[PDB]
């Protein structure tokens, strides 16, 4: 209700709490190079290299 | 890959535990096959009746 002499002020207040979640931090991981592709085996070892 | 580490911790793989011992396990079967009866027979078959 737009008018060129007309205010509204507010009289009460409301406290209120939020939340807000964020990621900080994601999983480690590590990677064998050798024992994924050619587990244990001295020929798949040789043909890797 | 390099003939001087720096410091800190890495990750190694491999500690090189090579296995020296080898193993065969078979079964029981000892007779031979009949390969000289099989190859040896007075006639074999027409190749139309295999
Ligand atoms: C704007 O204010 C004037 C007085 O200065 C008034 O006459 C006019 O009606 C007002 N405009 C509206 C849309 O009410
Ligand atoms: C503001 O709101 C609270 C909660 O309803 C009420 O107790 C209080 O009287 C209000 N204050 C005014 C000035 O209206
Ligand atoms: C086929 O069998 C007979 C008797 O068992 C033997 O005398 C002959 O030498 C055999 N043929 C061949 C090619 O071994």
């Amino acid at each position: 209700a737009y008018s060129n002499n007309s205010i509204a002020i507010p009289t009460n207040f409301t406290i209120s709490v939020t939340t807000e979640i964020l990621p900080v931090s994601m999983t480690k991981t590590s990677v064998d190079c050798t024992m994924y592709i050619c587990g244990d085996s001295t020929e798949c070892s040789n043909l890797l290299l | 890959k390099s003939f001087t580490v720096e410091k800190g911790i890495y990750q190694t793989s491999n500690f090189r535990v090579q296995p020296t011992d080898s193993i065969v396990r078979f079964p029981n079967i000892t007779n031979l096959c009949p390969f000289g009866e099989v190859f040896n027979a007075t006639t074999f078959a027409s190749v139309y009746a295999w």
